[PDB]
């Protein structure tokens, strides 16, 4: 499946773009993509632990959002 | 024992290239070249990348050997500009450049080839007119050739050149008639096949490793062992000295290698080089005051807090008992209402902080406080009394445990320390779980919102009395450095201390002693050179080339009854039997296979040139300046021991 | 017995095979009886093998 | 002091600089980008055909410490002989991985 290879060059470009990066090595684009995996995993897994002693199948904004701030990357907007 | 039964370390100090002497220049080979018979002299120079060797072909030996490097500075506080040639370079401010391409055979510094050549002249008395036999790398680069030859005939003038492969000089030098030439020099390896005294340079092979990068891999591997920081300054002059001293081939690398780090004989198999080091009662006293007084104050900071605990824990205990009392005084509606003034919802919550605060205190009108506190600490007494009693019971009970049941005894403390050791296992793979990942102390508190002194004293009773147990089945042992296969690699049979300067600043080799080598015959498989080795090389050209060659008779056999051996990276122990019992192998049975080493295998290629150099086979292969000033420096006559 | 180092099917019956030990390697005419013989054993270019000559 | 008059002898007694050349035609001067590099010489030339690549299957030797090695560390690549080199391997030195890939001339990247 290795859905992470649908996140394309051009998406990991614009990222940059907003980064304000002028030039980017053809080799970024391998290391953008273990990075967000490896991220995206921890909150995933710390968002599950809420949803599950929540006693809740589906996960929750609120359980990414305390995520989030339990990794210390407080999201506002999606709730308090 | 296993170690102070060995003799102190053998340790070689450490050699580098250096300066020796000055040497004047020698007049009277100037003047023994013009008294020989007209045509019968000439300069013979070969182009060592590892030594330029230069000297009169009437000669036996050369007047020069000298490293083709150059150091050229300004003196800044005298501003006169020196410049240095050779060994003259120091090899002290060592500015050196090298005239040839690091681990090639080539000239490409063609400013220091010019000085090297400059010293040459020098030395050799030069008052200018005279031949100059000059070595070639084998398929030598044109513009390499037109280069050197422009610089022999525009800036030196000398009146005619020849080139030719200084390991067919030396072959020739050894009655060299056909053969297999193997050279291993400091640029390359070769083999040549020799027909007919004619080279067959088309079938001929280069294996791009050498004696400079067998120094070169041996500073990378004394680099990597010690990582951590060698306090000497490692260079490739100092490897190079160790690759000569110390390593030599193996004859069988694999049943060798898979041994050599095996502790008992290690002291033999390993040599030991010694980098150049320097190393260098009132006080003892105040010191062991200081030490004694802030012991004795920390003592009496424990026993102070333990001797408070006492108070606060009996009186809390007395402070749950009352609770107790009252509680079950009171009507049974009360009981958790009463308890829960000892926070404790029952007597089988509230007796575990009860023992808790008993086990502290067991482990841990003035005069009535003083005898109340002095009662406090006579408490603890008969409470530290009962404990040691308690203690001597359980000893004495596993005294006469022991005496009757030693089998059954010792069985239960094997079983003891499995089990503590599946215990300590378990608390080290928990102490490798805690904090793996820090969120997993806050997921798992969402969860409720919404050994060691065992194991020794087991150990040490098993070592008593169970005479089946033994000392490396400690943990101790199972983490002593004797037990460790880096120890050995890197400081061998010995115990290590960082305070010894003389045991720091020396490198232990160990298993490059044969593993440097070895890169001839196993290259990518030990330095990643992506190249045949030396055996399947001369295999392929024996085997599978020679005997394909239309013009060719007697192949293999005829080359196959000389294998013969150039050039110092040679000189290895078993070098020739390595490569013997590789090729025997390869070839049908019986074959005449003779491996033969080069008298001399240094020095013997420029005597090969010496003796050829004023031939009628040398003179009609000489090009003159004329010649050159026509046909460019490109252009040369092609011999059987030169270049295409 | 040797290393098999070559194995060429001379006739299409015949197959010469090539052995090697340590000490020196051998060519062999096998007969289309004991060349099946090798090849109903999985004998292939790299393998150890022993043969009886005659056998 | 002794030493560095001394010195400055020998360097003076050394020094080709000092030495005037009666051999060297001063009247030609090298063209000044002579000194070329193989790869230079070579890409301008297009017998240096003489390297061999090698067909047989290379054995297994540790990184570290040269002994034979069974295991290949799927993290960080290096050969290894045992459980105690493993240990190391994963201990070392973020830069220091690539050095020892960098002996056998691989790199990791
Ligand atoms: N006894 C020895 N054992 C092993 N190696 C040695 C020994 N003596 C010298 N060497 C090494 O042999 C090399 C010298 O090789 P050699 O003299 O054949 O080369 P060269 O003519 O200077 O170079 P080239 O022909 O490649 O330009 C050096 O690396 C030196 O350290
Ligand atoms: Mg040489």
């Amino acid at each position: 499946r290795d859905n992470i290879q649908g996140i394309t060059k051009p998406a990991i470009r614009r990222l940059a773009r907003r980064g304000g990066v002028k030039r980017i090595s053809g080799l970024i684009y391998e290391e953008t993509r273990g990075v967000l995996k490896v991220f995206l995993e921890n909150v995933i897994r710390d968002a599950v632990t809420y949803t599950e002693h929540a006693k809740r199948k589906t996960v929750t904004a609120m359980d990414v959002v305390y995520a989030l701030k339990r990794q210390g990357r407080t999201l506002y907007g999606f709730g308090g | 024992e296993p170690w102070k039964r060995l003799p102190p370390p053998t340790v070689y100090p450490v050699k580098e290239a250096r300066f020796e002497k000055y040497i004047p220049p020698q007049l009277d080979g100037r003047e023994r070249a013009l008294a020989q018979p007209p045509g019968q002299v000439a300069i013979v120079i070969d182009n060592g990348s590892h030594s330029v060797r230069a000297g009169w072909n009437f000669e036996d030996k050369p007047r020069l050997a000298i490293p083709p490097i150059m150091s050229k500075y300004r003196d800044r506080k005298m501003g006169k500009t020196f410049s240095f040639a050779g060994s003259d370079c120091y090899a002290a401010r060592s500015h050196i450049r090298n005239a040839f391409e690091a681990g090639t055979g080539i000239v490409s510094n063609w400013d220091v080839m010019e000085h090297v050549l400059d010293y040459v002249f020098v030395k050799l008395g030069m008052n200018e007119d005279m031949p100059i036999v000059m070595t070639e790398a084998v398929a030598n680069l044109p513009y390499s050739r037109k280069s050197m030859s422009e610089i022999i005939f525009e800036c030196y003038g000398a009146p005619s050149l020849v080139y030719g492969i200084d390991s067919l000089f030396s072959f020739r030098h050894n009655q060299g008639q056909t053969g297999l030439v193997v050279s291993s020099s400091y640029s390359a390896t070769h083999v040549i096949p020799v027909y007919n005294r004619k080279a067959l340079l088309s079938q001929a092979i280069r294996l791009n490793w050498g004696g400079w990068h067998m120094a070169e891999y041996m500073l990378k591997l004394l680099k990597l062992k010690y990582y951590t920081g060698f306090p000497g300054k490692l260079n490739s002059s100092q490897t190079e000295h160790m690759v000569r001293d110390f390593c030599y081939v193996s004859l069988d690398y694999d049943r060798e290698l898979a041994g050599y780090l095996d502790w008992t004989g290690l002291e033999d198999r390993e040599r030991i080089v010694q980098y150049p080091y320097t190393e260098e009662e009132e006080e003892l006293a105040r010191i062991a005051e200081r030490k004694k007084e802030s012991g004795r104050r920390l003592q009496e900071q424990a026993a102070k807090m333990r001797l408070e605990r006492l108070m606060k824990k009996e009186q809390e205990l007395e402070y749950y008992k009352d609770i107790q009392r009252r509680m079950q005084g009171e009507s049974k509606k009360e009981i958790k209402r009463l308890l829960d003034e000892a926070e404790l919802k029952d007597e089988a919550a509230l007796e575990r902080v009860i023992r808790d605060l008993e086990r502290s205190i067991k482990r841990a009108r003035q005069q009535r406080l003083l005898k109340s506190n002095w009662e406090a600490r006579q408490r603890a007494k008969a409470e530290k009394e009962a404990e040691k009693a308690r203690l001597a019971e359980e000893a004495r009970l596993d005294e006469e445990r022991r005496k009757n049941d030693l089998e059954g005894w010792l069985e239960e403390k094997r079983q003891l320390r499995l089990a503590k050791l599946n215990q300590l296992k378990e608390r080290e793979r928990l102490k490798a779980d805690l904090g793996n990942r820090k969120s997993l102390a806050s997921q798992i508190r969402m969860k409720n919102i919404a050994l060691e002194a065992a194991i020794r004293s087991l150990e040490n009773d098993l070592l008593r009395y169970d005479k089946t147990f033994s000392y490396d089945m400690t943990l101790d042992a199972q983490r002593d450095w004797s037990k460790s296969l880096l120890h050995a690699f890197r400081y061998g049979p010995r115990p290590f201390d960082p305070s010894s300067q003389a045991e720091t600043h020396r490198v232990h080799l160990n298993v490059e002693r044969i593993r440097v080598p070895e890169v001839l015959f196993q290259p990518a498989a030990i330095a990643g050179v992506d190249q045949a080795g030396l055996v399947e090389i001369a295999g392929d050209i024996l085997c599978q080339r020679l005997p394909s060659l239309p013009g060719i008779q007697d192949a293999p056999d005829a080359f196959l009854r000389d294998v013969f051996l150039t050039g110092g990276n040679t000189l290895f122990q078993n070098f020739d039997e390595r490569l013997r019992q590789g090729l025997m192998a390869l070839l049908p049975v019986g074959a005449p296979l003779r491996v033969r080493r080069a008298q001399d295998a240094i020095l013997d290629a420029w005597r090969g040139a010496a003796g050829w150099a004023c031939t009628e086979e040398a003179k009609a292969a000489w090009i003159t300046r004329e010649e050159y000033l026509e046909k460019g420096g490109e252009y040369i006559k092609e011999h059987d021991l030169g270049n295409a | 017995e040797g290393e098999v180092t070559e194995m060429t099917p001379e006739e299409a019956s015949t197959l010469l095979i090539g052995l090697k030990s340590a000490r020196g390697q051998k060519k062999l005419r096998l007969d289309p009886s004991i060349y099946e013989a090798i090849q109903k054993e999985r004998v292939q270019v790299g393998d150890v093998i022993y043969i009886e000559t005659n056998t | 002091q002794s030493a560095q008059a001394a010195h400055q002898a020998l360097v003076e007694q050394l020094d080709l600089h000092s030495i005037h050349k009666t051999f060297r035609n001063p009247n030609w001067r090298p063209n000044q980008r002579r000194n070329k590099t193989i790869k230079a010489i070579l890409g301008e030339s297009q017998t240096n055909i003489e390297s061999a690549p090698s067909l047989a299957p290379m054995k297994h030797y540790c990184d570290v410490t040269g002994l034979p090695a069974p295991y290949l560390d799927p993290k960080t690549r290096l050969r290894y002989h045992n459980k105690e080199i493993f240990a190391m391997i994963r201990n070392l030195p973020q830069g220091m991985g690539e050095q020892f890939l960098e002996a056998r001339g691989a790199h990791t990247v």
